[PDB]
Parts: C-alpha cells; structure tokens; sequence
C-alpha cells in the first residue's frame, strides 16, 4: 500500500520462526532496535505488529524509535519509547513504471501532528486561512497529496524502498506467540541432564512399563520426586533414576 | 428447584501421574451433599451469575441443550465467550457481537474453532487468563434426578482468553432438565488407583469423620479417640479507654480577640 | 448474512468533490480485494478502480487519472471513495463490490472474482436548481382506425417523475420511451398508446406526471388538434 | 487502453442449439504457468448481477456447468449448450491480468419471437403543444423484431441529422415486440421557414425504405 495508507497488522496464536529474517542476506536491511535482533527467535511476546509501505529512498532512516522526519511527522508517528525492527530492501525493479509509478501518493503537510500508532486519511484541500478551500487550492490552500515519482533517472534519495516495521510486545495476558525451539536426539542408560518441557533434572533414564492417562505428562511418587516422564516427540513412558552414589 | 448433589463434581486438578496413593489436595470443588438448582424449560432458561466456578449437569435424550453464552454485561460492549455445537460442529468464538435480552437460534474477533441416556457433568473455571473446561459423558438409565454414583472429571480444553466472566446463559435450539451448582475452596482427600484414575474422594469439612480421615492421612479409621484440631474462642468488639479529658488549651484567647 | 450498506447519498455540482462510504455485514472486510465498478444507462458495467486484499490502489482509470482516489478502514471494515474536482463528464452510477477467493490460495495473491453487488444512489453530477415537468400532447397519425396517441415529457429536473396514463383505468398498450439528457442540458421522454375506433375521440385522455421531489402534479388532458 | 470485444451484440437463442459468444482481447490470457486469467460474468435482468465462469476453465459455485468459456490467446467463447428458461441475461468477459481492467460489452441475450414488420405512423403536435413554441413531429415504428430499425428525417430534400431523438422500449413480453420513437422535436425557426417532412423507414422485414411524408398544412 501507499505511505499516506500505511496498512497496520496484528499477529497471534503462532510460532514466530524469525529464522528467514537471520539469514536474510539478499535483502539490504534488517535492523532490530528494541531487542538484540539474533537472539530475539528464543523468547516470546503476547503480539507483534506489522506495518508495512513503500517509502522513499530518504524516507527509510526516517522511520526509526525517536527519529523524526517528513513522513515521521506527517504520514508516521513513531513513539520515543517504541522498540521495535525495521525491515527495507530497494524494489526499484517493480515499484516503478517507465512512465512512472504514480499509484504512491503522500502527504506532508498538516496542521496537527498524528498521534502514534494512528491512521489518518483526512484528504480535505488543507484550509490554511478563514477562507474555505473546497477544491480550491493555491495560496492559503494547498493540494494535500504529492504522487510518489518513481523512475530510473531519479537518484539514490528518491528512489522507491519497501519498508516494514515491526512492533513486539508481551503484556499481562499470557503470551500466544513463542519461538521454536530444537529438541536433540535422545539418550538412554547414562547419567545425563534432561530437560523436558521446562522439567529440570540429572538422571539415568530407561524405557518403562507404566500406563498413562492421554491427557497426563508427569510421573511422581510420595515425596515429590518425578519418577516417569512422557518424551514430548513421540509418545513413550520412561522411568528415571538417579545416577549412582555412595561411599568409598 | 432444589435437589441434593451427593457426590459429583471431582476434576483431575493436573496432569500428574501416581499410582494407588492417598494425596490430600486444597482447590475449589463442589462441596459434598449440598443444594444445586434444577431448572426446567417448558411452560425458560433464565440467566444465573457466575463465580470463582461453575458446575453444570445435564441427562438429556434429544440433544437440544447446546450452547453457552460467558460475559459480563452481555451486550456486545464487552468481550463475551460463546460455545455452540450445531451439528457435528463444535464453534469457539469470543468476539463481541450482540446478545439480547433471550437470545436462541432455530433452526475484534480475537479467537475461533471450528470442527434419559446422555448424563454429561461440565466443569467452568478461569483463572491466570486460562479459561479451563472439564468434562465427563456417561451413559445413565433414569429420568427422575441426579443419581448416586462417583466418576471423575478428566479435563477437555484449556484457553489463553482472559476475559473477565460475571454471569453467562445457557442455549436451547428450537426448530430440557439441567443442573446448576457453585464452587467454594476447600481440601479433599482423593484415591488415586492403579491406573491413576481417582476412584474414591472425601472432604474434610463435613463431619468429624471426614476430619479424622484428613488428619490421619488414611482412608479408614480404626477404634479410638484421634485429637484432632484446636479450638479457639473470638473477640466481639473493641473497647478503647482512658482518662476523661480535664485540662483545656485556651485557644480562644488566641482567635476571639477583640483586637490584633 | 452478507449486507452492502452504500452511504453518501446527495446532489453534487461538477466543479467540486465527492465521498461514498462501503460498509459489509456478514464476512471478514480484510480477506477479500474490494473493486469499484459503474455502468451509466445504455453501456455496459466498466471497471472504474480497485484495491486488493492488502488494502493495496491498483490504478486510476484512463479517462480520470489524477482525481479520483480510494482507500480502506481495516479498522472499521469500511471503505472510502473520494472524488476530487468532479466534472459533469463523470456523471454516472457507483457500484461498490467484494472479491470471493480465499486468502493464500496459492500462484499469485487472490484478488479477483467479483460476486455480490448491491445498489448504489441518485448521484447526479450536474449544477442546476429544481424544474418542474412540461407535458405534451401528440396527436394520433392523420391516416381511419385504430391509430396511435401520445404524451410527451419535457423540461424536468431531478428524476424520476411518474408518468401514468388514464390513473391505470386503461394501461395495456403503452410504449414509455426512456428519457434522455439532451444537448441542452434538457430531459425529455415520450409514451404513445394505440387505440381502435372505440376509443379515438370520445375518450377522455389524461397523462399523469408526479414529481415528487418538487412536488409537482400535472394531470394534462389531451386534445388532439389538426 | 485493453479492448475487449463480444460478437456478437445479440443473437437470438432456443433451446435446441448452443448460446456461444466470442470474446476478443488484445492480451495473451493463457498465462505461462498453466492457468488462465479470464473471468465470465452473468446479469440477470432485474437481478442484482451474477458470476459465470472463474479464469476461464475453473468452475463457479452457484451456476451450472454448462457454462463454459473456452480457447486460447485473445479468441475465446462462452458456450451454454443447456439453456433453461431463465438464462435469458447480460454477459461480459472481464480480464485478470492487468490495469485497466476490460469489461467486454454486455451482450443481451433475450427471448426469441418471430419477425414482424412495424407499423408507421406520423403525429404532428396539436395546438396545446403549438402554443408552447416548440413542434415536436414524432414517427413512431410499432411492433418489430428484431431491435434494429432505422429511421431518417428529411425537410425540403434537406436531410437532417441529429436534432430528432431516436428511443426505443424495451421488449414487452407480452408480445415480444418493441417500439420506436423519432420525436424531431424543434423550434419555431426550423418548423415555419422549412416546410416538408419525410420519415424514411428501413427495417429487416421492409426490403424498401419506406417514405412516409407530408407538407405543412394538414
Ligand atoms: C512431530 O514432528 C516429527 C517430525 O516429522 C514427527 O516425526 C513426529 O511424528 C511428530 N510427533 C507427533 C506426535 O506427531
Ligand atoms: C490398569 O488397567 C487395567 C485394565 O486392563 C486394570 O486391570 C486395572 O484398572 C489396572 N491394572 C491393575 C493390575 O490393577
């Protein structure tokens, strides 16, 4: 979409890889401000937000947590205290016609700053004066909408760039979208550390006998110590033991 | 409109395992032989608050009783939860749409799942945000009420919604007799089998021998005198006394003066 | 059930600019690409824009790029056309639609296939005052017979007005010929009747026109004059 | 800017023989992956509109399988062999590739009937109208199949063109026929200084123009 018409998405009850985003080398940038970007696919948020445009080649340091601009002024307002990623990779080989792309239009001019986070499409021929600019422009009334001029000859500054920000957040309702996570080969007849569905312990662990309820996952005995456990891949029942000790 | 409860309403309250062991437990559960509200629906399905818990019943033939509606005000102002199954499709939905005053159907949205013979006792809670659902289905052969028996509730559903509930409604269709009871805290004593299926329970809150039973940590008592708790008697009000105020400060002087 | 509520209804002066609204009952606004198309009277439906499922312009049209413009309220589920600095050129009807195919149905976006259309308003894109109806006689053919008699309407803004013949007493027969805007920015439509012998003269003829929006009622007696 | 064309405008179909429609583009529509990008569209008069045909080969739900809009490159046709009493309607073919997106013209496809040559009459205006300043003479065609009939005005051997309104009504099922006004509606310069009136006729039934006139006086 448009920068005036930047969409605004929200995302829940998944798992958010970010996988592709780590390797992404063929696109330019994949900037994350709020967050250690890499180590941001083993921890969890409630929501994240995706906003998503096709900007200016000025415009893409524009948008960032507490930078301002043009675009962050008029058609964007991001919040000082906004952490976040952003995501821009040049698509000057679709986002513009020989004739040129003319389908971009922005506005820059508007008498009161938008508010954070909010979608304004208030197109009315801006009245600067006591007078009434309906649908005439000029002095004192101004044309609110610039078409984007997407070409080859305009340079680096004006060049079309398809940008994305990202918004994480994790609130007081419990989360929905965690990220995934690798479960290693299993091990049988040794004193390893086993940790299973957040489950913590050291042990020998063999294959077992005992029969469980298709809705249960634990196993414990009189004084709280887990004694079986149900491997989460695929579905088994294993006794553990700790591994020796004694006196010499 | 009332009918005694004598023994239902017993839930896995999680999913460990145990094997033919006595494991003493405090949650909320329907406390023994207590009062439940018994509704018919011919010659109406009122609305009923809700609480820390809700226990549902119902013995059925004809499949009519189908739906629920969860909220607070219950006019699309507020998050709402609504639970239907049509026919052979089971819809979860949370979305804020309109319920009037006797909603029924004959025949924003943040959440959605789609897919006397019948006794089936529902188990509703909600706490931490997770709205927890158990459920049990048995074949029964009576019409008159609730029978005796035992059988535990072995949970179905868990939900991430969070949303505050106050009261909630049930939903028939049109083109009967239904069970309602409340939950309180208390501590009971359950039996957990070889399979780790809970076989028998009892609360230590009902008499003495239930008490005993608690504090021995057994499941049968023999012959004999068992102390058992303590007894203490309360205050009733408060009582604050002193000395009857004689010396005065002549604060008078100071204001009502004739002049400054 | 799927309702089309099309809000924005009014007269509107070339020279100046236009807003319709698109509301929907029934289904989800953001899975589905939203499509204007219009059809003036005597042609055809004619794609005017579009905006896919991402709430993405796809274009202006040929004949008015430059002016017309649209946008989407994911928010709301509501729709925006905006018409900036009409002329009396573009007079015609809205027509607001709703794309069909499921989102990721794989192997280009699914945007397409336009289903359910609703109806749009009165927009009438002219800049003249309120003119009541002028009725006419036409006399039947000087050839004996069963022969052919007439109304004709003229001079009558904003449409519609209802013309009737007789108040109904006599109705079969009636060839109502449509009304066209004419050079002189003008409405004009005609009805002929055919009746035998039995009713040539001695009949008594009465044309009703009703203008409702004026409030303009002539029930014009014909004479047929040499 | 992208023409897209149905042929023909109207042909009239019973149930005995197929309802094919041809639509020519100026676009390759068989896309290079082996899926077409042509969709089929349905009107129902008095109706809210209809679908026909998804991308051309895929089937819509709601509507028979006997539509079907077939062939390659820009030629392609829509052929119901099976038609049922309510298929009479509007089509068009609509393109799914580019912007603008075509529209072919609405093709009308009605009941047919027999041909019937129109009777033509000729009507003066009388005083009430005469006073008003304006002469509306109208030559009026009734009851001709099919839709096209053509109708001229000449005034002393000087034809003229495009001051007269040429209207026709719709199809009366009653009958099935139709109606045609030329009201050469004018002013008093062109009605007092010219003096003739001929309406010439020329309809499918008729292999003669018919010149229906008078001079002014009647
Ligand atoms: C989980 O995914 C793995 C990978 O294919 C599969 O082998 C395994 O069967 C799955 N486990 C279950 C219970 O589906
Ligand atoms: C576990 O289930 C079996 C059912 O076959 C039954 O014998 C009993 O409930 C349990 N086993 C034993 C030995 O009690």
């Amino acid at each position: 979409a448009s920068v005036y018409a930047w969409n605004r998405k929200r995302i829940s009850n998944c798992v958010a890889d970010y996988s592709v985003l780590y390797n992404s080398a063929s696109f330019s940038t994949f900037k994350c401000y709020g967050v250690s970007p890499t180590k941001l696919n083993d921890l969890c948020f409630t929501n994240v937000y995706a906003d998503s445009f096709v900007i200016r080649g000025d415009e893409v340091r524009q948008i960032a947590p507490g930078q301002t601009g043009k675009i962050a002024d008029y058609n964007y307002k991001l919040p000082d205290d906004f952490t976040g990623c952003v995501i821009a990779w040049n698509s000057n080989n679709l986002d513009s016609k020989v004739g040129g792309n003319y389908n971009y239009l922005y506005r820059l001019f508007r008498k009161s700053n938008l508010k954070p986070f909010e979608r304004d499409i208030s197109t009315e021929i801006y009245q600067a004066g006591s007078t009434p600019c309906n649908g005439v422009e000029g002095f004192n009334c101004y044309f609110p909408l610039q078409s984007y001029g997407f070409q080859p000859t305009n340079g680096v500054g004006y060049q079309p760039y398809r940008v994305v920000v990202l918004s994480f957040e994790l609130l007081h309702a419990p989360a929905t979208v965690c990220g995934p996570k690798k479960s290693t080969n299993l091990v049988k007849n040794k004193c390893v550390n086993f940790n299973f569905n957040g489950l913590t312990g050291t042990g020998v662990l063999t294959e077992s006998n005992k029969k469980f309820l298709p809705f249960q996952q634990f196993g414990r005995d009189i004084a709280d110590t887990t004694d079986a456990v149900r491997d989460p891949q695929t579905l088994e029942i294993l006794d553990i033991t700790p591994c020796s000790f004694g006196g010499v | 409109a009332y009918t005694n409860s004598f023994t239902r309403g017993v839930y896995y309250p999680d999913k460990v395992f145990r094997s033919s062991v006595l494991h003493s437990t405090q949650d909320l559960f329907l406390p023994f032989f207590s009062n439940v509200t018994w509704f018919h629906a011919i010659h109406d399905n009122p609305v009923l608050p809700f609480n820390d818990g809700v226990y549902f019943a119902s013995t059925e033939k004809s499949n009519i009783i189908r739906g629920w509606i969860f909220g607070t005000t219950l006019d699309s102002k507020t998050q709402s939860l609504l639970i239907v199954n049509n026919a052979t499709n089971v819809v979860i939905k949370v979305c804020e749409f309109q319920f009037c005053n006797d909603p029924f159907l004959g025949v924003n949205c943040t959440f959605e799942y789609v897919s006397f013979k019948n006794l089936r006792e529902f188990v509703f809670k909600n706490i931490d945000g997770y709205f927890k659902i158990y459920s049990k289905h048995t074949p029964i052969n009576l019409v008159r009420d609730l029978p005796q028996g035992f059988s535990a509730l072995e949970p179905l559903v868990d939900l991430p919604i969070g949303i505050n509930i106050t009261r909630f409604q049930t939903l028939l269709a049109l083109h009967a007799a239904y069970y309602v009871g409340y939950l309180q805290p208390r501590t009971f004593l359950l039996k957990y089998n070889e399979n780790g299926t809970i076989t028998d329970a009892v609360d230590c809150a009902l008499d003495p021998l239930s008490e005993t039973k608690c504090t021995l940590k057994s499941f049968t008592v023999e012959k004999g005198i068992y102390q058992t708790s303590n007894f203490r008697v309360q205050p009733t009000e408060s009582i604050v006394r002193f000395p009857n105020i004689t010396n005065l400060c002549p604060f008078g002087e100071v204001f009502n003066a004739t002049r400054f | 059930q799927v309702q089309l509520l099309e809000s924005g209804g009014g007269l509107v002066q070339p020279g100046r600019s236009l807003r319709l609204s698109c509301a929907a009952s029934g289904f989800t606004f953001d899975d589905y690409a939203m499509h204007w198309v219009r059809q003036a009277p005597g042609k055809g439906l004619e794609w005017v824009s579009g905006v896919s499922w991402n709430s993405g312009t796809i274009g202006y049209a040929d004949s008015v790029k430059g002016r017309f413009t649209i946008s989407r309220d994911n928010a709301k589920n509501s729709l925006y056309l905006h018409m900036r600095s009409l002329r009396a050129e573009d007079t015609a009807l809205y027509y607001c639609a709703k794309a069909v195919e499921m989102v990721r149905g794989l192997g280009a976006d699914p945007e397409y296939g336009m289903d359910v259309w609703g109806q749009g308003t009165t927009v009438t894109v002219s800049s003249a005052s309120t003119k009541g109806p002028s009725v006419f006689p036409l006399a039947p053919s000087s050839k004996g017979g069963t022969a052919a008699l007439g109304c004709l309407v003229k001079d009558y803004f904003p449409e519609p007005v209802t013309v009737s013949w007789n108040s109904g007493a006599l109705t079969s027969g009636v060839h109502t010929f449509p009304a066209v805007l004419q050079s002189s920015g003008l409405y004009s439509l005609s009805s002929v009747v055919t009746v035998p012998s039995s009713s040539l003269g001695t009949q008594t003829y009465i044309c009703n026109v009703n203008h409702k929006p004026s409030n303009t009622k002539v029930d014009k007696k014909v004479e047929p004059k040499s | 800017d992208i023409v897209m064309t149905q042929s023909p405008l109207s042909l009239p179909v019973t149930p005995g023989e197929p309802a094919s429609i041809s639509c020519r583009s100026s676009q390759s529509l068989l896309h290079s992956n082996g899926y077409n990008y042509l969709d089929w569209y349905l009107q129902k008069p008095g109706q809210s509109p209809q679908l026909l045909i998804y991308l051309g080969s895929n089937r819509a739900s709601g509507v028979p399988d006997r539509f079907s809009g077939s062939g390659s490159g820009t030629d392609f046709t829509l052929k119901i062999s099976r038609v049922e009493a309510e298929d009479v309607g509007v089509y068009y073919c609509m393109q799914a590739l580019q912007t603008p997106f075509t529209f072919g013209p609405g093709t009308k496809v009605d009941i047919k009937r027999t041909v019937a040559a129109p009777s033509v009459f000729i009507f003066p205006p009388s005083d009430e109208q005469l006073k008003s300043g304006t002469a509306s003479v109208v030559c009026l065609l009734n009851n001709f199949y099919p839709r096209e009939a053509k109708v001229q005005w000449k005034v002393d051997n000087a034809l003229q063109s495009g001051n007269s309104q040429e209207s026709v009504t719709e199809q009366d099922s009653k009958d099935s026929t139709y109606s045609l006004s030329s009201t050469l509606t004018l002013s008093k310069a062109d009605y007092e200084k010219h003096k003739v009136y001929a309406c010439e006729v020329t309809h499918q039934g008729l292999s003669s123009p018919v010149t229906k006139s008078f001079n002014r006086g009647e």
